């Protein structure tokens, strides 16, 4: 419903799109960086926007989960992720908030996503992202994009999406960073830039 | 930027360092609002006894820093085993206090003057109302600042590491201009000297109003 | 006996026997010898460990910049004192910026140690500290107690047979004062052998050094520069 | 508050109860394959509704207390005691420095009247009762019940009493609302309902 | 509000006090007495608000108290007006309340002191003091010389608070008037049947 | 609202008060007393708004307790101002309550007049609710600042009838408390100034207006 | 009594039919093992003259030393055992410290002592921690309160002396002070007298060696405690020289 | 009486004394440094085969690269590693990446000895603990591997034994165990010195064996990998 | 950005370019609480080891706290993880006064610029809210892209081939600083006095003044 962590569910495997950005939307502090962060194999996440509150929030999530799937030989669920920031991040509230974080991972009950935002919105959908611009994005991709895309098939639809995504969008100094999690691993397919993708398709 | 609404205000003092001296002109004269509550008010504090320090903006608010200074200092000396007040240490420990009141939306406003000799070294630092800390080669407070210092600097660029003498003439000087450009002013002014001595600061002493000028 | 139930229990003559029994737990620690001219404080000490087909971890502990200590005790102890040291000696830092007194901080842990030997049904800590330390007074090289009591030495031994590396001490009391740093760590390692028997003669390896003074801040030489003040060498000195 | 969309038509044959899928934020919706109807044990539901964070906050809090009073008496927790404890953490929770109104919607089975619902306003007062909508909707739809009431109502007619209302909300009503899940609960199972 | 001055005496003070404090047209205080004590080493006449005032008296009486008895030998008045000063630092942008104290210790000697609203403690020689009561500036100036004769003073007090309550509106009805010697305080009331009426304004 | 007087005079104190306890300028009762009698000692007058003068003659008196039984001295006014002062800045200077603590020590009765300032405030004689002035200013009239007991009585009853007279806030019976420190005379009619007409006059109806269906007990 | 697991030397709660307190009382043997500390009072200051124990042969000064500053015109001079000393100088310096700040007059003499001797007494009373095993003089000269002179003991009592003694050789020392009049009397004078006193008194076995300290805050420092200079410590140490002869 | 907090003429406490004796009860644990990585092993030693052998763990992980055995009571140690548990993520939240070997085991240690059994507060202990921990793996720095003991005196080794054969086994690892015998060799070297302490041969469900290695994370070795150890030994 | 209202301003403007291991910091030397700068000695740029130099600049109250902060956060740093100051030591101290400053608005920029104790150079940038990221190209103040721009088209070479066909050396850093800050007076008015730029290596710092051009 907006960008800047986003998540689309498939059975094969989750696309996780992001954005690499520094400060607001109205300019840049650097060119080189990669906000994307990894804080376990299980998915990437990464926001912008108010850039403390994300990397706060996600870091407790991040230490809390770690530790109890690392220690107790048990893999932790997108429900878990989802409850701990959720649980973390309304106490926390009123020392600014900003969290855009997507939340992936395969469970007993087959591929659960879960799009967790700084409001305290958990929520389950076609195609979620929380953050700014993708809120438009969401339109588009929805006609283009099945329950269950394979993860080649997959690739070839984000290549299109944002191709014709980067002629809409008048943000510099990006790069779109592509990754498709297979479950509790986490590879990253390319980081293509927004404007080589536009001339390819 | 911000500073309080100021009742009692001290206000320009200067602050220039000679070999193992400095010569300062404070006002002695601290104007509430309007009245002068006290014309005879002493904005020099007695750290230890090669230290002084002068302060302006709130005078109130000065009062505040000399309490925390001088309870730390008074445990500190006496003993003097290795421990006791030093020019590091009271220059720093007063830029944390004010730090400290930095945090809190309210802060206690007045900008100090530190001229101190330490363990081996001639220092004149200046301490700011919310913090930092520097060494300085002449610096002005409160009005001194916006007001008188950068003519005062121009004298001192030929020759920064001038005598007593040639900054006493500047600041007796400086009252007539004082009177003539701000306000709450008054012509009985203190005169104030941190040598290796103590911290020395007699009496208000005056010169002329001179405001009777008119010729163009 | 029962003048050492609890560290409350008094002796007719009137002291406590657990805060003395306490220093007979230094004695059992390694040996480390403080030294001071007028420009380092110098402090040299032995490590000890079970491995020895590893490398020793170092019994110089970092307090400050120019602060550093060597333990001879218990081990827990020293590194639990050591701590509320490192606290203040980095607060001291933040905000009063001086290169903080040994004389102060070491009445601070005096305070300390107070509490658990006036407290009933508690044992005292049975570590005895040197610390060098350098601040713009020049250096001093201070004995803590398992009391609280501090001496402000020129040269200071406490640990394992200490008396052995004293009658050095005493014998070149009044060299270590013109000293340079070199000179220091030379007179602590031929002090430091001492205390063990004749036939031991140290290796690097097991010795750890922690310098301090006007020219440096704070480095440790586990065998780093360790080799040369070795050299030159004396075997126990009588 | 209310301007959310609730009805709950209380029968001893069924209870139909329906929700739209619908919490948007921004300009989408973040929810809209999630069921809007919680399950605190498998014949207890507690229905969070206020604002879209506050629904899911309401929920997990709420489900461990159920769960809890059922392993400490040994027995399905009473109705009336557990609609009254649910009243009483949602007021004490409205004192907490976060201002929470939020609307449950009480299902329970009771020793009587059978099958049973309890309705809460959000004023954060727990009310015995039969014929009842929640949200902005409450106001027309306990209307609606009110001209042609039954309280043993058979499932065939209460899909005559939802059509007059769905058509209507599709026009008149700023919730033309497609997006819906429909339920009936018998006193074991929940069963699904058609959706118009 | 109320007048209040102190002009320093030959080694000790000589007091001057009015006696209503007025919010406006109501009359906080009908009544008010700022000769009494708040130690028997040391006196204060309060000015400002009736509560901001009355809050700050109670506190340096109480500390004040505890010290004499303590020491064993009474406590110097240099205290007294450091206690005051504690409070309006916490107070100096909320309340504000203008507390002129004097009297004399027998331990270190004599002490006329001004804390003000704003936190600070100095040493004048004589200090007069209200929001209203700032109206005599020329007679404070014309009156008070330095070490003025008992006299002297005496006259230039009761004259000077005259000046106020005509002048002023805060100001009005009996002048309550002390001089104070080594250890002895002695009131003296001056009627309000005789006021020096002001003379052609218009 | 209220008016409430209290007095220092030649005797002991005399009390006056209309009736009428209001919410506002409106009443929310007709009945009960406004001056209240407390233990036997303390008698405490009330003015200005209702709220928050009740409870803190209330709160007072649990302190003024404890202080007059251990000490086992008689409750002082001065020493009543101090508590009242403290309780008020507890509180943090909430509501409006005039308050007339007036108690007889073992040397002369002693009335003070203490307002919601949280002032240290000695009268002369005093009258308070409504504005402090305005009441206040009644004393220097009437009385000649002294006067013998029983014409302080009949003059203090006097202007407070005038007070109830010229402001019709005030209803219903005005009465006088005679208050030493161990007798509580409260005369409920010391004047009565004003009373309403009789309530003679219907207004019920037999059940063809609204009717009943349902009688029972439950058990 | 001694020896035992319940009360006696464990408590200090423990009375006896006598009323005894036998820890407060091992407490007051402790101050008496290590040499004396001696304070005399002038009409114009207090002169300290302390015995320094040298306990070792590596000595610098001011180590292991017995005088503090509790205030800037208040000298502290310890005797008993230094351990006590150091946790009671810092509850002295701090009670001082505040009382500056506030006031802003120097400390009564007979009101810092009242409130280190009801710490000292707080915890004599108390069965629940042992007393300080050190006896203590707190000396000071100031105008705005005199010269005073007091002295605090292991039990927690405050009483003024116009001079005292603290340690083993007090009951022979004390008596020297007697001989003297030392209640009117320059503090240049008195310096000469605790210098003699002390050497006089000190033999092998109370301590080893010593090393003598000696401390102004009178007339002659114009108020402030400070130690003596190398002056006047060495004429005074040659008078207790060639007295001793 | 006499209490336990005394000093003896000895010069140690009591309470710590007993302690070590505590690591001496239980079960042995190797912790071998190679170069090539870091190995733990330990003996399941079991009594049934009712029990399922991969339930009954005395290795735990500290951090996600580094595994830790530990020794004695097996109880007393497992408050130490929860508490370890926290402070490793809690690193990555500050630092922004993952804690060392050195780090945290000398946070641990300062909680070791900190007791007075009377007037001390609850939140603080009453008597020592009687674990030894042997802290393996490879960080940043390297392989490293740390040993922690009761008495709180941490030290960095290549070879430790601890539990019932403590001063023997550790004695017997200096003598094979060096810097000049590989990974699969240390393996080797603790499953000899094993034998004596146990009361049954050695067998893939009588160890369990994790190894840290560089550039991979901490693996809980399979039933094939036990196996291929067990045939040589 | 913000106008100086929650701490005081005291205006300066960093720019920053990182090469391969020289990495050159610049920002106005002065002191500043008040409109006036006080004197042109500063104390904003403090090492902490020849491999780690940082820079904390505007507010001249929030530039003294941090900073000394930053060296206790070293020390501890060798102590504990055993790594020396470097990398290691700068991203751990964005988060803690990033969070301290943020909710009553950050006005300092701190700029940890150095080498990891294992090797590589990062030059690190906040916003003010924490973000660690290393960069090629650096802008931070209020004009937190006025210098950015220089350091993309001359050091990344995109669409330029006029300041160097590849990528500068360390001759051509120290050249193009004097410049860049003789331009910079040009188009900020909020300076007085003089420009500093230091030029941080591990194996060398560098110090130089220039004149306010």
């Amino acid at each position: 419903t907006t960008t800047l962590a986003f998540k689309f569910q498939h059975g094969v495997i989750v696309a996780a799109d992001s954005r690499a950005t520094a400060g607001p939307y109205i300019a840049s502090q650097t060119v080189k960086k990669v906000i994307e962060i990894n804080p376990y194999l299980l998915g990437t996440m990464a926001g912008g926007a108010a850039d403390c509150s994300f990397w706060e929030r996600l870091l407790a999530r991040q230490c809390r989960i770690y530790e109890l799937r690392n220690k107790e030989r048990i893999s932790v669920a997108a429900a878990s992720k989802l409850l701990a920031n959720m649980v973390y991040q309304y106490k926390g509230m009123g020392l600014s908030m900003g969290t855009m974080i997507c939340g992936w991972d395969k469970r007993g009950p087959g591929l659960y996503y879960v799009d967790s935002e700084g409001n305290r919105i958990s929520g389950t959908a076609f195609s979620v992202g929380s953050g700014s611009v993708y809120a438009f994005g969401v339109m588009d991709r929805g006609y283009s994009y099945d329950l269950q895309v394979e993860e080649a098939y997959d690739l070839a639809r984000r290549a299109i999406y944002q191709a014709t995504y980067r002629d809409a969008y008048s943000g510099g100094a990006v790069n779109l960073y592509h990754v498709r999690e297979d479950g509790w691993i986490r590879v990253s397919s390319d980081n293509v830039a927004d404007l080589h993708d536009k001339y390819t398709s | 930027t911000q500073n309080p609404m100021v009742t009692g205000t001290s206000v320009l003092g200067v602050k220039f360092d000679c070999g193992v001296v400095i010569a300062a002109d404070m006002l002695g004269s601290y104007g509430s609002l309007a009245r002068f509550r006290n014309i005879s008010r002493i904005m020099r504090v007695n750290d230890s006894t090669m230290l002084g320090a002068s302060g302006d903006y709130a005078d109130f608010q000065y009062l505040k820093q000399v309490l925390g200074q001088m309870v730390i200092d008074e445990e500190l000396f006496g003993d003097g085993h290795s421990y006791s007040p030093r020019a590091i240490h009271s220059w720093l420990t007063r830029a944390m206090y004010s730090r400290r009141s930095k945090m809190n939306p309210l802060w206690n406003t007045k900008v100090i003057g530190g001229y101190a000799g330490g363990e081996s070294f001639l220092g004149y630092v200046d301490m700011l109302g919310v913090a930092y800390e520097a060494p300085s080669l002449a610096t002005g407070y409160g009005a001194y600042l916006a007001q008188p210092l950068l003519r005062e600097v121009l004298e001192k660029q030929p020759v920064l590491s001038q005598t007593e003498a040639r900054e006493l003439v500047e600041r007796c000087m400086r009252v007539l201009y004082y009177r003539d450009a701000r306000s709450y002013n008054r012509f009985q002014v203190a005169t104030v000297t941190e040598k290796g001595v103590e911290i020395e600061g007699p009496l208000s002493a005056q010169t002329n109003w001179d405001i009777a000028h008119m010729i163009s | 006996n029962q003048y050492d139930n609890d560290v409350t229990v008094w002796s007719p003559q009137g002291r406590i026997h657990q805060i003395e029994y306490a220093m007979e737990a230094v004695k059992q620690g390694s040996a480390t010898v403080g030294l001071k001219s007028k420009t380092h404080a110098v402090l040299v000490a032995l490590k000890r460990a079970q491995s020895e087909l590893a490398a020793h971890q170092k019994k110089i502990l970092h307090v400050d910049n120019h602060i550093g200590i060597s333990i001879a005790g218990l081990t827990a102890d020293a590194r639990l004192l050591c701590n509320f040291m490192r606290q203040e000696c980095l607060d001291s830092r933040f905000v009063f910026d001086r290169p903080l007194p040994v004389s102060r901080l070491v009445s601070l842990i005096g305070s300390k140690t107070q509490i658990p030997t006036q407290r009933y049904g508690r044992r005292p800590y049975g570590v005895g500290l040197l610390i060098a330390g350098y601040d713009d007074m020049g250096p001093h090289v201070f004995q803590t107690c398992p009391s609280a009591n501090y001496f402000d030495c020129r040269a200071m031994s406490i640990g394992a047979r200490s008396q052995s590396a004293r009658t050095y001490l005493e014998r070149h009391m009044s060299e270590f004062m013109q000293c340079n740093l070199d000179e220091l760590v030379k007179h602590g390692l031929r002090a430091l052998r001492e205390t063990l028997p004749a036939e031991q003669d140290l290796t690097t390896k097991n010795v750890s050094i922690g310098i301090v003074g006007k020219d440096l801040e704070f480095t440790i030489y586990d065998d780093d520069d360790v080799s040369p003040f070795l050299d030159g060498l004396e075997e126990r000195p009588q | 508050m209310e301007y959310l969309i609730g009805i709950q038509g209380p029968d001893y044959v069924l209870v139909a109860s329906d929700r739209v899928a619908a919490s948007n934020i921004v300009q989408m919706k973040d929810d809209h394959d999630k069921m809007f109807k919680m399950s605190e044990k498998i014949l207890l539901l507690c229905v969070g509704e206020a604002g879209d964070t506050v629904q899911f906050a309401e929920y997990i809090q709420k489900n461990v207390q159920l769960y809890k009073m059922r392993n400490g008496y040994e027995l399905s927790p009473t109705a009336a005691a557990n609609f009254t404890r649910r009243n009483l953490a949602d007021c004490l929770r409205s004192r907490t420095p976060y201002h929470v109104n939020l609307l449950l919607a009480g299902y329970d089975e009771h020793e009587g009247p059978a099958l049973y619902y309890m309705d809460y306003l959000a004023a954060l007062a727990k009310a015995p009762f039969a014929a009842h909508g929640y949200g902005a909707f409450l106001t027309l739809s306990i209307l609606d019940r009110y001209y042609t009431p039954t309280i043993s109502r058979e499932r065939a007619v209460e899909l005559l009493r939802k059509c007059l209302e769905e058509l209507q909300k599709r026009f008149i009503l700023n919730l033309p609302t497609f997006s819906v899940r429909v339920i009936d609960k018998d006193g074991i199972h929940n069963l699904e309902n058609i959706t118009f | 509000t109320t007048i209040m001055a102190v002009q320093f005496d030959g080694g000790v003070v000589l007091g001057a006090d009015s006696r209503t404090t007025t919010g406006s047209y109501i009359a906080n205080r009908v009544t008010d007495k700022l000769t009494p004590i708040h130690d028997h080493i040391f006196c204060c006449r309060s000015g400002s608000a009736a509560d901001t005032q009355a809050v700050a008296d109670a506190v340096t009486y109480q500390l004040g108290f505890h010290s004499i008895e303590l020491n064993e030998p009474p406590l110097v008045h240099t205290a007294a007006s450091l206690f005051k000063e504690m409070c309006y630092r916490y107070r100096e942008d909320l309340m504000a309340g203008i507390i002129i104290a004097g009297w004399d210790p027998q331990e270190g000697g004599q002490v006329y002191s001004v804390p003000m609203g704003g936190m600070m403690v100095r040493q004048s020689f004589a200090i007069g003091g209200s929001g209203s009561s700032y109206i005599y500036g020329y007679v404070d100036a014309t009156y008070r010389e330095g070490m003025t004769k008992d006299e002297c003073l005496q006259f230039t007090a009761n004259a000077l608070a005259l000046a106020m309550e005509r002048d002023g509106s805060s100001g009005g009805v009996i002048r309550l008037a002390a001089i104070q010697q080594s250890g002895v305080e002695r009131q003296v009331l001056l009627g309000d049947q005789i006021p020096k009426v002001t003379i052609s304004t218009l | 609202t209220t008016i409430a007087g209290v007095v220092y005079k030649d005797g002991i104190v005399l009390g006056a008060d209309t009736r009428a306890t209001e919410g506002m300028v409106v009443a929310d009762k007709n009945c009960s007393k406004i001056h209240f009698i407390s233990p036997n000692i303390y008698c405490c007058g009330a003015g200005t708004a209702a709220d928050t003068d009740m409870t803190t003659q209330l709160i007072s008196s649990n302190l003024e307790l404890h202080s007059l039984t251990t000490g086992r001295l008689p409750r002082v006014v001065t020493a009543n101002r101090m508590l009242k002062q403290m309780l008020f800045r507890y509180q943090g200077y909430i509501g409006a309550a005039l308050v007339l603590g007036g108690v007889d020590v073992t040397g002369p009765h002693l009335y003070s007049i203490y307002p919601h300032g949280s002032t240290d405030k000695l009268p002369y004689v005093t009258m308070g609710s409504g504005s402090l002035a305005a009441m206040a200013v009644f004393e220097d009239k009437f009385r000649p600042d002294m006067e013998e007991e029983e014409a302080k009585k009949l003059v203090s009853e006097a202007i407070a009838a005038g007070i109830f007279n010229d402001l019709g806030s005030g209803s219903n019976i005005d009465l006088c408390v005679i208050s030493k420190s161990k007798l509580d005379f409260l005369r409920p009619y010391s004047v009565p100034n004003k009373k309403g007409t009789r309530f003679g006059r219907y207004r019920c109806e037999k059940g063809t207006t609204a009717v009943l269906t349902e009688k029972v007990t439950p058990l | 009594m001694s020896s035992i697991g319940t009360g006696y030397d464990l408590s200090a709660s423990t009375f006896s039919p006598d009323g005894r307190v036998f820890q407060v009382e091992y407490a007051m043997k402790a101050v008496e093992n290590s040499s004396t500390a001696i304070g005399i009072r002038c009409k114009d200051g207090v002169v300290f003259g302390v015995e320094k124990l040298v306990l070792s042969k590596l000595y610098e000064e001011g180590s292991n030393k017995r005088l503090f500053n509790v205030d800037r015109h208040v000298g502290m001079a310890v005797a008993g055992l230094l351990a006590d000393a150091r946790s009671l100088a810092d509850i002295a310096r701090e009670e001082a410290s505040n009382f500056r700040s506030n006031f802003g007059y120097n400390i009564p003499l007979k009101h810092l002592a009242d409130r280190v001797a009801m710490y000292v007494h707080a915890y004599t009373l108390y069965s629940a921690v042992r007393p300080f095993g050190c006896s203590f003089m707190l000396g000071s000269y100031s105008v705005n309160d005199g010269a005073q002179l007091y002295m605090i003991d292991p039990s927690g009592v405050s009483y003024g002396y116009w001079g005292c003694a603290i340690g083993k050789a007090r009951q022979a020392a004390k008596t020297e002070i007697e001989k003297l009049q030392m209640k009117e009397m320059t503090c240049r004078d008195v310096v000469k007298e605790v210098a003699k006193i002390i050497y006089i008194v000190h033999d092998e076995v109370k301590d080893k060696a010593f090393e003598l300290e000696l401390s102004w805050v009178g007339e002659l420092t114009k108020g402030r405690h400070e130690i003596v200079p190398k002056d006047v410590r060495e004429e005074a140490e040659k008078y207790a020289k060639e007295s001793l002869k | 009486d006499r209490g336990v907090n005394t000093f003896s003429p000895e010069g140690r406490l009591f309470q710590v004394e007993y302690a070590i004796e505590g690591h001496k009860l239980g079960s042995t644990a190797i912790g071998i440094q190679t170069s090539e990585g870091v190995c733990l092993a330990v003996e399941k030693r079991i009594t049934s085969p009712l029990m399922e052998p991969s339930s009954i763990e005395k290795i735990v992980e500290i951090d996600a690269h580094i595994g830790c055995a530990m020794s004695g009571l097996i109880a007393d140690a497992k408050t130490l590693i929860d508490k370890a548990r926290v402070e490793t993520q809690n690193h990555w939240f500050t630092y922004n990446e993952t804690m060392t070997v050195e780090s945290v085991t000398q946070a641990v240690s300062n909680l070791a000895l900190q007791f007075g059994e009377e007037d001390a507060d609850p939140g603080a202990m009453s008597r020592p603990f009687g674990v030894a921990l042997l802290f393996g793996g490879v960080d940043e720095k390297g392989p490293q591997l740390f040993h922690m003991d009761p008495s709180g005196t941490f030290v960095q080794c290549d070879a430790r034994a601890i539990g019932s054969a403590s001063e023997g086994a550790q004695s017997s690892l200096q003598e094979v165990y060096h810097k000049s015998t590989t990974l699969k060799e240390a393996i080797k070297s603790s499953l000899i010195i094993l034998k004596q302490v146990m009361e049954e041969k050695l067998n893939a469900t009588n160890i369990e064996l994790a190894t840290v290695q560089p550039g991979q994370n901490f693996h809980m070795f399979t039933k094939e990998e036990l196996e291929e150890v067990i045939k040589d030994i | 950005r913000f106008s100086p209202y929650a701490f005081n301003g005291g205006t300066v403007l960093a720019i920053a370019g990182e090469d391969f291991s020289i990495v050159a910091s610049d920002t106005r030397l002065s002191e500043g609480f008040s409109i006036h700068t006080r004197d042109s000695p500063k104390c904003y740029k403090l090492t902490d080891k020849t491999v780690i130099g940082c820079s904390g600049f505007h507010g001249d109250c929030l530039t003294l706290t941090k900073i000394i902060e930053a060296r206790l956060k070293m020390y501890k740093h060798s102590n504990n993880k055993a790594m020396t100051t470097g990398a290691i030591a700068a991203m751990l101290s964005t988060i803690l006064y990033s969070r301290r400053f943020f909710p009553y608005y950050v006005y300092n920029i701190i700029e940890g610029l150095d080498e990891e104790g294992k090797g590589a150079v990062y030059s690190f940038d906040p916003v003010g809210s924490y973000q660690r990221d290393s960069f090629k190209a650096g802008g931070s103040a209020s004009a937190m892209l006025q210098p950015l721009l220089d350091n993309q088209v001359g050091f990344k070479n995109m669409q330029n081939v006029e300041h160097v066909p590849l990528t500068l050396d360390r001759a051509m850093r120290l050249v193009k600083d004097v410049f860049i800050s003789a331009a910079e007076r040009d188009v900020y008015t909020g300076d007085a006095l003089r420009i500093c730029i230091v030029t941080k290596e591990g194996i060398r710092e560098e110090t130089v003044p220039l004149r306010k051009d």
